[PDB]
C-alpha cells in the first residue's frame, strides 16, 4: 500500500475520482472503495515487478516518490478505456520510466522519512575465500 | 616446512585433477522446458569424453581453458622444503639428492 | 486436430460461422462442417510446419494456446478474400509470430491438460563417448 | 486461473462485461460463463507460454500483477473483431509486452500474497565437481 | 523543503498559484497549503531521487539552483492534467534534464549560501594499502 | 552578482523591465526590485552550477560576458510562461549554450577587468613524486 | 575596443543606429552612446571568450577582420528581440563561426595594420632537456 484513498484524493480533487470511481451512478454520487483499492493493488503490483531485483519487496516503509508513482498509476488504472493520446497515459508512460530507471541502476530510491530503504544482498555475495599462510602464524 | 611441502604437493594434486577436459558452458533461449535443459547439461557434460554432438543454432556452448597452468612453482616450493629438511636434520643435502655437479664434490 | 467446430463457434459466436461456412444460400441457413473441417485441417497443417522442429508432429495432447492459434488461424482461412488491412488478417499474423517465437526457442509450449508436451530429442544427441581408465579399475 | 469472473467485472465494469459476453441477446442481457471461462484460459495459456522458461507452469499461487495481465487479455480476447487501433489492444500489447520483459529476466514476478514465486531449477545445473584432494585426508 | 510557498508565490505570482491550488471553490479564493506541501515534497521527492547517488540525501542546506528546480517541479506537479505542449511541461523537462546532468557528472553542485555541499564518500573508497618495506626502519 | 537592475535596463530598455516585473497592477506602474533580484539570483545559481568545476565560485571579480549571459538567463527567468519558440527562449538556449562550451573547456573565461579569473587547481594534482639519487649527492 | 560609435555607423549607416539605439524617444531622434558602448563591449567579450586560448587577450593592435566581427556583433546585440530568421542573426552567426574557426586553429589573425598579432605561448612549452655528454666535452 504505496498510496491511499486520501492519497489519491490530495492529488486529483475528490471530484475526479468520484467520477472516474463510481461506475453504476450516473451522475456520480460517492466512491467505490473497492475500485480504488484494486487500483492501488495493481500500481503497488507494477512497481514490485520493477523494484523486486534491488530491493526486498514487502518493504517496511514507502519512500514519498514511491507514494507518487503509485498515486500516478493508479489513476491511470482507474481508467476503463485509455487512449495513447490521454495526458494521464503520458504521466503514466513517465512515471514507467522512471520505475525502469531506477530498476536499471540509473536512479536510487530515496528516503522513507528518515532512514535509507532496504537495499538486497544482491552484490554483496561472493565466495568463502582462501587466505592461508596469511593470518599471522 | 613439513606443512608448505603438504600444501604444495595437495594444490599440485588438485590440478593435476583440474587439466584435460576444458570447462564449458552452455547457454539456452527463453522457453526452454527442464527436460531440455536437463538434455543440455547432460550433453555438455558429456562434451568433454564426447567427441561431437549437436544442438539447435539458437543455443552456444563455450570452452574456456580451465587450468592453462604449470606446475613449477609447486615443485619448486617442493624442493626448497626438501632441501631444508635434509639440511636440518643430517646437516647437508647431497646425502639424500644426487649431486649434479663435479670439481667441488 | 487442435480445434473443432464447436471451438469455432464459442470463439466467434455461430452466427459468424454460419455466414462465413455457407456459400451456396444466400442468405446463409445452415454450417457446413466440409469447410469448417478443411479450414481445421490447413491451421494444423501450417502449426505442424511451424513445431515439427522441436517436438513429435502426432501430439497425444493439445496445449490450449495451441487451440487458440488453431481457431484463429482456420477463422482467417475460412474467408475467400481476405485483406492486408482485415482486423482477422491483422489476428491471424499475430498468432503466426507466436509459432515463429514457439520455433525460435523463444518461447515455450505450455502444459496441454496437467502434464508437459514431449519434446523432441534433437538437443539429447552427442557421441558414445570414450573414457576408459576412469571405471574403477 | 489467474483471473475471475469477479476480477474481470470490477477491473472493467459489468455492463461492459454483459455486452461483450453475450453474443445471442440484443440488447444483452445476461452473461454468458462459458465465453468468460474460455478468454480466461486463453490468456492464463498465452501468460504460461510466456512464462514457462523460468517459473513452474502449475503455480499454486497468483501474483497480482499476473491477475492484471491476465483480466487484460482476457478482456481483449473476448472481442470478435479488433482494430490495430482500439485502445484495448494498445493495453493488450502493453500487456505482453510486459510479460516479454518478464521472460527475458528484465523484469520480476513479484509476491503472490507474502512469499515469493517458485523459480525453476534451470541455472541450479552444474557438473557433479571433482575435487578429491581437497577433503581433508 | 527545497522551496516553500514564498517561494512558489514569489516566482509565480500570487494569482496563479491562487488558481492552480483551489479545487473547491471557482473563482478560486484561497491558496490550499496542503496542496502546495504535497506538490513540494513530490518535487524534493524526485530531486533526491535523482542526487541520493553523489550526496546526501538530508542537506542541511539547500543550493539555489535547487531551489530553482523545486518550484518549478512543483508548480508542473500542481496541474491535475498537464499536455506534452504545456510550457509549464517544457521548463519541467528542461529541470529533469539539468538533474539528470548534475547526477551523471556532468553538472556540479553550486553553494547553498557560502560554503559548498557535502559529496558523499563514494569515490573516497579504496583497500586498506600494503606497503612494509618502506616506513624508514 | 554577475548582474544588477541597471545594467537589465541597460540592456532590455526600462519598460519592458516594467512590464515583466510588475505582476499586481495592470497597467504596470513600477519595477518590483524582488522578483528582479530572485531572477539575478537564479541566473547566478546556473551560472555556478555550470562553472563550478574549472573556477572558484565566490568569484571576487565579473568577467564582461558573465554579465551579459546573467542578464539574459534573469531576462527569461522573469517570465512566468515561456514557448519553446519565444526568441528571448532562443537567447536564452544560447547562453546556455556558450555556458556548456565553457565548461567542457572548448571556450576560455575571459578578463574580468584587467587580470585573468582564478582557475581552480584541478589539473594542478599530482603525486609526490620520488626522484632521489637525482640530488646531486 | 574592436570597434566605435563610428565604425557601427560607417557600417550600418546613421539612421539605423538611431532607430535601434534609442528607446525612450518615438521616432528616435539621438543615437544614446551608453547602449552602443555596452553593445560593443559584449561583442568584445564574446570574442574575447573565442580568442583568449590562442593569442593575449588585452591586443595592443585591432585587426581589421576584428573590427568587422565586433561591429557585426555589436549590431546583433543591439536589438532587444531577435528572431531566428532575422538577416542580422545570420549574420551574427556566420561571424561566430569564423570566431570559432580561428579559436580551432582553422583560421589565422591576420594583421593588424603592418605587423603580426602576439600569439601566445602555448606550444611554446617544452621540459628544460637533459644532453649532457653532447656540449662538446
Amino acid at each position: 500500500s504505496y498510496c491511499t484513498l486520501a492519497d489519491l484524493i490530495e492529488q486529483y480533487s475528490e471530484q475526479k475520482i468520484r467520477e472516474v470511481s463510481d461506475r453504476v451512478n450516473k451522475p456520480a454520487t460517492t466512491i467505490d472503495t473497492v475500485i480504488v483499492d484494486r487500483a492501488i493493488a495493481d500500481a503497488d503490483s507494477e512497481i514490485d515487478l520493477h523494484l523486486h531485483g534491488r530491493y526486498q519487496l514487502p518493504l517496511a516503509s514507502v519512500p514519498t516518490a514511491l507514494k507518487r508513482i503509485a498515486c500516478g498509476l493508479a489513476y491511470a488504472n482507474l481508467h476503463i478505456v485509455l487512449k495513447e493520446e490521454n495526458p494521464v497515459y503520458k504521466t503514466a508512460e513517465h512515471l514507467r520510466k522512471l520505475l525502469s530507471g531506477i530498476a536499471n541502476g540509473k536512479l536510487s530510491l530515496a528516503l522513507d522519512a528518515d532512514g535509507k530503504p532496504a537495499p538486497v544482498a544482491n552484490t554483496v555475495q561472493i565466495s568463502e575465500g582462501r587466505n592461508d599462510w596469511g593470518a599471522d602464524w | 616446512p613439513y606443512l608448505f611441502r603438504h600444501y604444495a604437493t595437495s594444490d599440485l594434486a588438485e590440478m593435476l585433477e583440474i587439466y584435460g577436459l576444458p570447462i564449458r558452458l552452455g547457454k539456452y533461449p527463453p522457453g526452454t522446458a527442464d527436460e531440455e535443459k536437463a538434455t543440455l547439461l547432460r550433453a555438455v557434460t558429456g562434451l568433454g569424453h564426447a567427441a561431437a554432438g549437436i544442438i539447435p543454432e539458437t543455443m552456444a556452448i563455450d570452452f574456456q581453458q580451465a587450468a592453462q597452468g604449470s606446475s613449477d612453482p609447486f615443485l619448486a616450493m617442493m624442493r626448497q622444503s626438501e632441501d631444508a629438511i635434509s639440511k636440518a636434520v643430517l646437516g647437508g643435502t647431497l646425502t639424500s639428492t644426487t649431486s649434479q655437479s663435479g670439481g667441488g664434490a
